[PDB]
């Protein structure tokens, strides 16, 4: 007989990076107006320009 | 704040070394500054330009 | 008379100064060396004599 229905395109809730992230703010259908989170170089374990 | 999780092998077998000794800074400020202020001051100018 | 204008607005992201806090954190990687070899030295030697 014909085929009415046989699967099809199926959605994803959800898509799961499977890379480590930096830390970043929300970028999709929210997009943050505040400054991306700032990157400071602490807890050295040997001196440095001090 | 919170920290990001490591892979899940190193949270099932991981382990690591670390050392809980802060110090202090006490000893090398405990002195009489008179002298060595100035030397210091000009340091501390020079590293905003 | 002539007083130059200093800006700083390079320097800041926002509200934080990432040269000064890291400036400012190698302080406390010189307070663990300060402590260490202070300890170190006195086991090793032991009193002093003149």
């Amino acid at each position: 007989g014909e085929i009415i229905y046989d699967g099809g395109l199926s959605s994803k809730l959800a898509d799961v990076v499977d890379k480590t992230t930096e830390p970043h703010n929300a970028d999709g259908a929210v997009k943050d107006g505040r400054i991306a989170p700032v990157k400071l170089d602490l807890e050295k374990q040997k001196l440095d320009k001090l | 704040y919170r920290p990001r999780r490591f892979k899940e092998i190193e949270h099932t077998h991981g382990y690591v070394y670390r050392e809980l000794n802060q110090g202090s800074l006490l000893p090398l400020v405990d002195a009489n500054l008179k002298e060595s202020s100035s030397y210091y001051f000009k340091k501390l100018m020079s590293s905003i330009s | 008379f002539a007083l130059a204008q200093i800006n700083a607005d390079d320097e800041f992201i926002g509200a934080i100064d990432k040269e000064s806090a890291e400036y400012l954190d190698e302080y406390a990687t010189l307070a663990r060396d300060i402590s260490n070899s202070l300890t170190l030295v006195k086991a090793a030697f032991g009193p002093l004599e003149r």
